[PDB]
């Protein structure tokens, strides 16, 4: 899509980015990035998840 | 023609100057709108984030 500007900020993001701005908003969105990416064993499938947390270790 | 030494009363009524400093502030909503995006950007600029004193 095409964002226009001046767009009332609405929704959870939107809010967030009204109270903190939206360079702070993108910086927090990069560390749940790294905690998700980290602290967490995800897939669309279990298979998928299972094969990503794989250690002959 | 060079001034006086520099005398003002030192501690007049707040009072009296605010209701001078009041109506002087106005601005229009244009003039206000600009302020308000130059000043959300600055601070956004500022919240992105070693930093500062403050900060530790």
């Amino acid at each position: 899509r095409v964002i226009q500007p001046g767009e009332t900020p609405d929704g959870t993001i939107g809010r967030l980015v009204k109270r903190l701005g939206a360079p702070a908003v993108r910086t927090a969105t990069r560390q749940a990035m790294r905690l998700m990416g980290n602290h967490f064993v995800l897939g669309e499938t279990i298979e998928q998840a299972l094969e990503r947390g794989k250690p002959g270790q | 023609n060079i001034p006086p030494p520099f005398t003002a009363p030192y501690a007049p009524d707040d009072a009296e100057i605010a209701a001078r400093l009041l109506p002087a502030s106005h601005l229009s909503p244009p003039q206000e709108a600009r302020i308000h995006r130059t000043a959300t950007r600055l601070i956004e600029a500022i919240r992105k984030r070693l930093g500062g004193v403050e900060d530790m």
